[PDB]
Formats: structure tokens, sequence, C-alpha cells
RNA sequence: AACGCCUCUAAGGUCGUAUCCGUGCUGGACUGCAAUGAUAAAUAAGGGGCAAUUUGCAUUGUAUGGCUUCUAAACCAUUUAAAGUUUAUAAUUUACUUUAUAAACGACAAUGGAUGUGAUGCCAAUGUAAUUUGUAACAUAGUAAAUUGGGAGGAUCUUCGAUCACCUGAUGCCGCGCUAGUUACAUAUAAAAGCAUUAUUUAAUACAAUGACAAAGCCUAGAAUCAAUUGUAAACGACUUUU
RNA sequence: AUGUCGGCUCUUCCUAUCAUUGUGAAGCAAAAUUCACCAAGCGUUGGAUUGUUCACCCAUGCAAGGGAACGUGAGCUGGGU
RNA sequence: AGUCGAAAUCCGCUAAGGAGUGUGUAACAACUCACCUGCCGAAGCAACUAGCCCUUAAAAUGGAUGGCGCUUAAGUUGUAU
RNA sequence: UUUAUCAUAAAAUAUAACUUAUAGUUUAUGCAUUUUAACACAGAAUAAAUGUUAUUAAUUUGAUAAAGUGCUGAUAGAUUUAUAUGAUUACAGUGCGUUAAUUUUUCGGAAUUAUAUAAUGGCAUAAUUAUCAUUGAUUUUUGUGU
């Protein structure tokens, strides 16, 4: 019905500096920078003169101010990003044999190999600015770090998808890398 | 048209038996004279016995709305035949003459539901005040102070050149 | 738009073009004839958005569908 | 929020694309998304709706209940006092081709597009007027700093 | 130059609507008219990729079945993508509209003097003046790339070439003017100078 | 996200087919486009380019009523119909970068234009048109130009692309001709009696463009094909080769 | 006066998918299979009898789709009428 | 034994506990719902109905809103100059 | 309607105190001040904005008609041997031949009555034909007076 009003205002804290600029918004705090863009969802973002900014539609019509409350919701992650991190954990389940994953330097991509006992040594890379290490403290685990939530969860999406059985049953083959808990890096004790 | 307004009055002509036959009236929104006389009739041929010619029109005139600059949002009832459905309705729309709200029903009628206005009656239409309107587009229109900075013109494409040379940066701010 | 070719009615536009030969004297004021021209005379508007329809001495042989006709200034009201 | 320009009464508008072009109208209130009310009593217009499309928006609100009559409209248009501060608004004189550049009579413009060749003759040869790098001196300037003598003593050629 | 406006109309490609542009042009070109348009890459399409995917999709199967060299010829460039408009709207079986795509050259990135002569934008075809908020749009560029045209990185590398001795020419131009502002100084007292044009201008003082 | 929650989706990013599109491969805007090599006979005379051409005739194209001219100097560097753009300022910085602070503009009148966006001409007349008109006086401003070696500089089916524009060594001395304003003065031209003049609108001046002649120096001295041969080729042509 | 069955030869096209590539589901443990989606890219045979088309039979095959110009007689053949 | 399926059948306890709600759990029992209040506090839930859109919607040369193209339209419905 | 005047209402937002909130601010976690586009119907007062009744100022408003109202622009067209066997004349329009004052410009013009009507329209009245509805109105034949 073309409604007039949706705005919604994220509420920047203390420690990280903001700005939006002609719509793109580049958020600096402890872990880096995220500097993205939204130049395609069309709001008019604005920092009222303080340290909040607040996105605003005018005249959207009901698909459109959905996309308000998700804007906000991308850039209080992006707060989360730079001081606490994203970090997801992966536990890498089998039944016969054990998956050897491993990665290095630099080779902070990753190498698994053994699903299912088969030769083809799996390869997954990383997004950028996102490194894997295993997880320590833990047997098979496994510790994606970064900053960029998506490029976390994406990129520790690409461990889970493939290995996946292939031209199988998979309700009894149920082996596989899977992520168990996403987490930050620093909040509030890790 | 725009749909004025006229209230339309009939007789059924006086024939021995009863003098003086009971003068009923209508309230009819029509483009022009002679098509609100026809309404009429349409109209009685439902509810009096009644036709023309066994009745006649005794004194119409036009209806020149009472306060012509008053924002007004009128609530209009309704009934409309669907390709299978005739169904009653109530509608709900801002302006601020009556028939300009007769025939902003039938223009939005005419597109939402494809309601051609041979298929539409009006059954009532009155000035609903505030807080009655039900019609969400309407009681989005009422909170004094009403900000909206929807920049807003025709930005009439392009202008007296064809071949402009100025590139038209529209927010201009 | 058709106010503005509104102004140009009632004036003798002419189309001018060009022949191989003279075959002619210089009988007034010097004349050389290498140029052609059909007279003409604006006649009424024809678009909604000012083109005009001009009747003409002759007929315009449409290959001159693009050329230039000159409309001239002359017979003016002010 | 910005703060641009906003449909608030009576946020006052100067009309173009309808027969209230070239007038300064103010918003009373809102009929739809389309639609407003206008009533602009000093610049001559009463009370109109008019269709949104058709006037656009100036930096100028105005306060009055949006219940308003025009003669307290017009008693707060005044006391305001816009009528001395828009006829200064910082591109208002940029109106004022409307009232110069339009059609700016054949009894005006041959005085008005002359003193262009005055003003262009007495500007090209305030050209080569050089500091970049030549300075000093770029032969053949042993003939023109006698040409350039005219430029900074100047007394009375070179040199 | 010299014509029935000049002998050139230049007009940039970017940001029109492909369409909207062509029966502007092919109108404009029956009345005599020497249009070039350049950069054809940026043309704007309306809709989302595979929309127009679709579409130029089955526009190459049309080939001719006896023999497919005599059947239509798709050509894959953005310039003609868009010259293949111009003919639709042209009546190219004659000899008046074959004169009228003889005017029509049309180029995609912009070269060779068409990079120092005016360019001019047509807001009737403009895509931000046409198309809505929410809706998607496309371009010619990733268009013909994604049906086979091989220079795309051609003459986007030939593009940063004249990007960037603009930025040479620029700063030519930038402070040339303001030679002309400091030139503009001592003039003021050269007799009654500006006067004359100041009391019709004015605003730019 | 809508829908306080879930959700592969609405916006956004991804994974991805023996398909599709391209490469690789075969034909080639029949006769597209670029690069290149040679550029005739003669060597007495000629012939062929250089060439604006200098030297005239004479035409076309044109600004066509002196100029209904134009300029072939720019307005974002992913994009977004509120969307933001510029401007200083301070820091940052190759960069109008980045960042902050403050302004202006309020998608108006206006800006689709004359910012005539290195600021167009509408002309040096100091009587300006279908010719040019002279000389002093005074004020400020004060150009435009012409000869010698090194560099950096410039290529998108070109309006002239082995040249080219700036810049330094440096030759030299226009001191030929600048201009604007105020005032004076010296002449010449110009009038087609048509007094309801127009006509197949001439045409110039000038710009530019060839064209052809007697007029003008320079430069130039090769090939192809057929016939014969070959046999990598062959119905015939054509192709590969050879003196 | 439009040569009227077939076969042989040779083209391309269609999907109403038989197999292969990519996937989803199963009363899916594996194997084997069935259901469904995107899919026409490459395939889709050798023979006994009969003039026939479908036909059935032997054999190959992890695995033997169905159709379009009643395709095709100055292409052949001439077995059928 | 409250409980595959129940004739019955109330109540007691009590803001709120039923001869009882749950995994294709044979006993007890574990176990959770219903319910109430805490919590937050503006509208929420469902069955319909008819507009356009979608799915349904599959044919053989290459191909047709007549063509181009269009998507705050150059589509559709209601109208205006 | 609108402007305008009236009287009361009853006051739904805007000028017009000071909270709190909010951040940015100072000074030592609070205050001090700053923007409240957080802005407490948070108050007073005002708009007697709004609400009620009534009247209107060049009495204000359009459309719908008629009049020539006053024209200004353009377009195309123009038969004709009207004696090659029958009006070129009826019309009106100009230029000579009572009057007198009135007025104006003074160079014109200018104006003025009675001059004879049936008088037609207007008024009064009589009169009658015939009627929507009938207090009346509409007439009709008129006639008289004015």
């Amino acid at each position: 019905m073309r409604t007039i009003n949706s705005n919604q205002c994220v509420k920047i804290p203390k420690d990280i500096k903001a700005s939006v600029k002609a719509r793109v918004v580049t958020i600096t705090g402890t872990r880096g920078t995220l500097k993205r863009s939204f130049k395609h969802l069309a709001l008019d973002m604005y920092m009222p003169d303080k340290r909040t900014l607040k996105v605003e539609k005018w005249f959207g019509t009901k698909k459109e101010l959905a996309a308000v409350r998700t804007v906000c919701s991308h850039i209080e992650n992006m707060i989360k990003g730079v001081t606490f991190g994203f970090q997801y954990k992966m536990r890498a389940v089998y039944a016969h044999f054990p998956i050897n994953c491993v990665t290095s330097e630099n080779n902070t991509v990753i190498e698994i190999r053994n699903f299912l006992g088969e030769k083809y040594i799996r390869r997954v890379e990383m997004a950028p600015g996102v490194t894997v290490v295993n997880s320590t403290a833990q047997k098979d685990e496994l510790i994606v770090e970064g900053n960029d939530i998506e490029s976390v969860s994406g990129s520790a999406a690409l461990i889970q998808q493939s290995t996946t059985v292939k031209n199988k049953d998979i309700r009894k083959f149920l082996d596989g890398l899977y992520v168990s808990e996403k987490t930050t890096v620093v909040k509030l004790e890790s | 048209g725009l749909l004025k307004e006229y209230e339309v009055v009939g007789r059924k002509l006086p024939s021995e038996k009863e003098p003086q036959t009971p003068l009923y009236k209508m309230r009819i929104f029509a483009p022009d004279n002679i098509v609100a006389k026809s309404r009429f009739w349409y109209f009685l041929r439902q509810l009096k016995k009644f036709k023309k010619t066994t009745g006649e029109i005794v004194s119409i005139k036009q209806v020149y709305e009472t306060s012509p600059v008053k924002i007004k949002n009128f609530g209009i009832w309704l009934r409309y035949d669907s390709r299978s459905g005739t169904h009653n309705m109530y509608r709900e729309y801002r302006d601020l003459t009556v028939g300009g709200a007769v025939t902003q029903c039938y223009r939005d009628m005419g597109a939402r539901h494809r309601a051609r206005a041979h298929s539409i009656q009006i059954i009532k239409v009155d000035s609903i005040p505030a807080a009655k309107t039900r019609r969400v587009h309407v009681k989005q229109f009422h909170d004094s102070k009403i900000k909206f900075p929807l920049v807003q013109r025709v930005h009439h494409k392009g202008n007296r050149k064809l071949f402009s040379f100025r590139k038209p940066r529209t927010y201009f701010q | 738009r058709k106010e503005h070719g509104s102004f140009y009615v009632g004036k003798r536009c002419v189309y001018v073009y060009k022949a191989e030969t003279k075959k002619c004297v210089p009988q007034h004021p010097e004349r050389k004839t290498r140029v052609r021209a059909v007279w003409g005379k604006v006649t009424r508007i024809h678009g909604n958005t000012g083109a005009v329809r001009a009747r003409f001495n002759r007929n315009l042989p449409g290959h001159a569908m693009g050329h230039r006709i000159r409309i001239m200034l002359y017979p003016s009201r002010i | 929020m910005p703060f641009e320009r906003f449909v608030q009464t009576g946020r006052i508008a100067k009309a173009s694309a309808g027969p209230l072009k070239g007038r300064l109208v103010a918003i009373v209130d809102v009929i739809d998304q389309n639609r407003v009310l206008v009533d602009g009593p000093l610049t001559g217009v009463p009370r109109q709706e008019y269709r949104l499309n058709n006037l656009h928006l100036t930096k100028y609100r105005i306060k009055f209940p949006y219940t308003a009559p025009t003669r307290i409209v017009r008693k707060a248009w005044t006391e305001s006092d816009l009528k001395a501060q828009w006829k200064v608004s910082p591109w208002s004189v940029k109106a004022q081709n409307i009232c110069k550049r339009s059609s700016l009579n054949d009894f005006d413009r041959f005085k008005l597009r002359y003193a262009k060749r005055q003003r262009n003759k007495l500007l090209t040869i305030a050209f080569n007027t050089l500091k970049k790098r030549t300075k000093a001196d770029g032969t053949p300037r042993v003939l023109k700093k006698d040409r350039r003598e005219r430029l900074r003593a100047e007394k009375a050629k070179g040199g | 130059m010299t014509g029935l406006t000049n002998r050139t109309v230049v007009i940039d490609g970017r940001g029109h609507l492909l369409g909207r542009l062509a029966s502007v042009v092919a109108k404009y070109l029956l009345q005599g008219g020497k249009v070039a348009v350049v950069r054809c890459e940026e043309l704007n399409l309306s809709g989302h990729f595979y929309r127009n995917k679709i579409k130029f999709l089955a526009y190459l199967r049309k080939r001719c079945n006896v023999n497919p060299a005599r059947g239509p010829f798709h050509f894959r460039a953005p310039s003609r993508i868009f010259y293949k408009a111009v003919r639709g709207m042209i009546p190219h079986k004659t000899k008046r509209g074959q004169a009228a795509l003889a005017r029509l050259r049309v180029f995609d990135g912009i070269p060779s003097p068409y990079d120092k002569r005016r360019r001019v934008v047509v807001p009737i075809a403009m895509r931000v003046l046409t198309l809505r908020s929410d809706r998607k749009y496309c371009q010619v560029g990733r268009l013909s790339h994604e049906v086979g045209w091989h220079y795309q990185d051609v003459i986007k590398s030939l593009e940063r070439k004249r990007k960037a001795k603009l930025r040479v020419t620029l700063k030519h131009n930038r402070e040339l003017k303001k030679l002309t502002v400091k030139a503009r100084e001592n003039i003021a007292k050269a007799a009654e100078p500006f006067n004359k044009i100041i009391k019709s201008y004015g605003y730019e003082v």
C-alpha cells in the first residue's frame, strides 16, 4: 500500500567507529574493518550526527520494508564481527574411517582426506581474511576464524557441503564434517 | 467523466383511481444530466412497480457539496458483480468533494477488481469522521504532524530539449 | 508544441535545390540559374507537437525527404 | 534523515507544472500520497488542492495548526517575514532569468551581447598571464621583456 | 561542423535504455539526422540478466535449416545488439531507409574523435527516469560477453587508457580556469566593462 | 527478513550438468580491415609523383544577403528515481584518496543549455557590407608574431596514422603589425523612381575544394599476365614451381 | 493426372527420457531396483520366417526409447495390391 | 496400575493437575503437554472471496503481440484532453 | 463555499513555562550548558485554531445558456460569349433646397422638441375565453385611461 515510514536505528557502541558514505558502510573497531555496501537495497541510510546509524525507507511497498529489518541486522553483525569476531566449529563425525583433516601454513585453506577411504583428496579454500587452523583441545575438531560472518559461515559450509556421501544412502552413511558451534572469538570468554 | 451528484425525484403519473402518488427520491452520481435520469429508472425497476412511462421525473438538481475545502474521508458502501460473484464491499477514500470520492472509487474499483462500471452500484456514501475509518491506507494519512519527505515531482521527462545537454541528477541536494 | 508551429502559418516556405542547366539569361536581378526553388506557403498545423503542413506550387519530389526547406519569415504579422 | 524537503504543514512550495506555475503556495494538509491542500494568501492563490507532482519544495517551513483558516496562514505568512527573505533566496536570484533573460527584447539584446566582445577583447589579451616555470624568461623575451616591461614597472619600455 | 544541426550528434550510451534510445534515434535518423552513439557496452536493458539471457539465446537458434549461412546472422557485439534495434525501427528495405542507417555509426567503447567532441544525453530514454525501484536491469556489457563477445576486456583497458589521460587534460583545465578567475580581476576597471551583461545576468555576478 | 520467533529468499552472496555459450578446429563483412614491398617504358625527349602548391583560367562545396555562425578544450572514477552532489576547511594522501567538521543546493521558478564549462564569435570600422572608409589628442592595459640542436610526448575499421605536439640547448633582436576607452579631425563609398520591388533567391567577399590549360622547382627509373615448364595440383579454369 | 504399399539409402528435427551426465525421494543397510526433476549432447544393433507395418523368436547387451514431412520411385527395387 | 483400545465417572487436591496429553514406548514408573501466572506489551488469529501473476500448459525446418522492442510501460483495468 | 462580523461553545494541533529521556557537552559517576527533529495534552495563557449559531465585504464560487459582446488571426476557393435570341434595376449609401435654441470643439460636429400612427412593449383599470392550482397564479378576447 506504499506505507510511508519504516526506519530502524542500529545502536552503535562506543568502541567502534562507523561511517555510512552514500550508502556504503565502513565500520572500524578492534578486529579490523568491514567496509560493505548496500547500493542495491536503496534505503536512506543516515548517521544522525551521533554514534548511531539509521536506515529509513519512504514509500516502499511491502517487500521493500521487509528489507529494513535485515540491513539493521547486517550492521549489528559487522559490529560483532570486529569486536568479538565470528568463529564456527566443526566436529567431523565418521563411522569407520577417521577423516584425517589437516591444514597448515599457508595452506590455511584446508586439505582433508580419507572420506570415505576414497583416494580423492578433497581440498576446500577459504574466503579472504579468514583462516582455518585445526582445533586443538579436542579430537578431530576445527576452527574457522574471521570477521565477516558470511566469509566465515559460507567458507565453513564448503567444508560441510563436500564431504557428503554421493550415490548411496544418507540415513546410514552419516559421515562428514558438520557445524556444531557458531560462536564468537572473544565474547565473553571465547 | 468526473461523476457529479444529483437528487432525482419520481412520481408514478397520477391516474384517476389514485391521484398524488408518493414522490420518491434518489441520490445519483452520473457524468451528465441525462444519464442521471436513467440510473434513476434502473434503480426504480427494483424497488417500486413504476416504470417509464408509468412514472415521471419531477424536479432534479445537481448538488454542489457543502464544504469543498474540508479534508473529510468518505466511506462508501457498495455492491458489485464479479465474474461469478455479486458482492458487497465497503471502501474508503479521502477527498474534498463527494463526487470526487465516488469517481475515486470507480477508477480504483475498476482497476483492482476489473469491475466494469455497469456492474457497480452505490448503496450508501457518507463522510466518516475519523476513528471509524478502518481501511489502513486512509488512517495513515491522519496523524498531524505528518512528516513524509517524499521528494516528489512528475519530473517532466525530459524537458524542451530532446537531445538535452545536462543530465538531470534528480535528488538535487 | 503546437503553439510554436502555429507561428509559421502563412509564411511562404521555399524548397531550394540545384540543377545542371542555366538555359536562361540574367533577366531580373542578375540570374545565373544554377539554383532551383519551389515556392510554397505553409497552410496549417499538423502535429500535436509543432509539425506543420505546406502546400507548394508544384509538389516536392520526395527524394527531397529529409532535405532542408526554408520557411521564410515574410509575410509577417509582427 | 538528512532533512530533505518534507511535505508537512505548511512547508512552502513553489509550483511548476500546473496552472499555479510561478506561485509560492503553502501546504495546509495532506489528502493523499499524491495530493495536498494549498493556500497562498499573499501570492494570490486561494485554497485549492493540488497534484503533488506539480509543486516543488523549498527550504521554508512555517508554523500553523493543520486546521488553519487562510486568515491565520495570512497572519503567519507575514509574521515570519517570508516576503523579504525569499526575494534574496540564494538561487531565487536564479529565478530572475524569468524576469531578465526570458525575452530580453530586441530592444535589449544587442547592447547586452555586443559587450561580450568588449569584455573578451580585454580578456584574451589578459592571457599569457604566466607564472608556470617561465618565469624566467623564456627567450625570445629579449624583445618581449620590452613588451613585458609594460606589466611591471612600467616606465617606460624595456629596460 | 555544419548541417541540419551539425554533421553529428554524439550520444553517450551510458545509463540509457536500449530500446528507447533506439526509437529516438531511428526517428531522428529519418529526419535527416547523423547520430553517432558511443559506449554501447553500457546501454541498460530492463529485466534481470536471466530474462535477457534467454531472449538472446532464443535469437540465435533461429538459423536457416537448409543452409545456416543464409539465415539470421546474429551479431554479438554490444554495438550490434543496438544496431539491430535501429533496423527494426527503420524501413531498411527501401533506398530511403538505407541512407538512414548510413548516417548511423555506432561504437562501443568511445574512440577516435568521439572522445573530445561533446556528447549529449537523451533524458527520454535514461534508465533512472524510466525504470522503477526494486526493478532489476541489465547491461549489454555482460549480455554480449555471455553470448560470446571476445573483446570485453579489450575495450575495458582501452577505457582506462582514456580515463587516465582525462585526468591529465582536466588538470590542464582545472588550473586554467583558476587563471581565468585571476584574469577576471584585472578587467574590473577596463572601461565600463561588465555592467551591460551583469544587468541581465548578475546571478553568476 | 517480512512475521520480536523459525525460514535457501523477499534484498544479498554461493555449489552446479552428457546441456547452452566460447576457446581449440574448418570456411572468411565473393571483392571486408591492418601491415608491407616495389612503383614503370625511358635514360635524348617524354611518362609517373611531389603539391597546401607558389603562377593564372575556371568550376564545385559553403558562411548565402558582411557572418539563419559555431567551437571539433569538460560535468561522476562500481552505482542508486528520497537516491545525494559540490564547496572550502583540518588531517590523511599517488589521487578531487581517506576521515572529520561546517557550508550551500532543499528531485523549484530555474537546472534541457548558453557555466557560450582552457570562458564563443555578431569582426581591427576608431560611417560595418550583397567593397575596405583615413589622422591626431588623451587614459589605462599591453598582445600577436618570424630563423638554430637534445629530450620526454602521441595510435580504437584513420576527416592525412614513421609523422606528430609540447619542452630544453640555442639561434636570433618583429622591436613588421597589438587592442580597449574618451575626445577631435580627414575623406571616399553607399540610393536598383519600387513608392502595395521580391524572384528559375542571385551570388560573392572570404573559406575550402578539386578540375584543366600554357604557366612553377623538385623527385622517379618496376612489374603482372599469357606462352613454355613443373606435378606438392588437376574435369576446365585455378593452385604449387622454374628459367 | 500430385506416380498409389514397403524395403534399401541418406538427412535433419521433435520430445511424450530407454540408456549416459547432474540431482531429489523410497516400506533406500550393501548390491539390485522403483519414484521424480533439469535434460535431447552421444547412442539406439546382427539374424531365422513373412511382400507387409506392428509381429514373435534366437543372439548381443550393467544396460536394445517413441515419433515427424502417410520423409525419400526422372533415388533404386518391384516382393504386395 | 491414568495411559494399544475404555463402559464410565465425578471430583478431591487446586491461580492452574484431566480415571489424563506424547513417541506406532505389553508392566509400575520415567516423561511431558493442556492449563494458569511470570515474561513482554500492539493489535493478533482463521475460514473465505475475486483481481492480475504463477503452476497446470507436452511436437516435430528457424520464427513470430505483424516486426523491433517494451517492464514508475510502449502491458492490463477505469477515464481525460 | 471563501474572505468578513456575531455570539457562545469547548478546545483534536500551533506560538507560548519548566520536567524528564537522549546523545553530544563541561567540570569534578553526577552536575554545568548546549540540539531535542525523545520532545512528559507537562502546565498556564493565546490561537475563542478546532466546535455552535447567524449574517455578509468589490456581497463571493463555478458551470449552463443567450446576446455581437468586441474582435484579432490564417486557409482553400471566385461559374459566368447576362443577349455571342431578353431588365444591370429595384435597393439602400454619398454630394444641392424650412426651423430654432440646447451643447460641445471651436475647424467640423453636436443636440432639440412638438411633426402625423394602429401604436407594439410599460402602468392603471374594465372586460371576457380558458386554466397549473385556485389566497392565487396563468391566461384569452380585448377595451379604456395613463
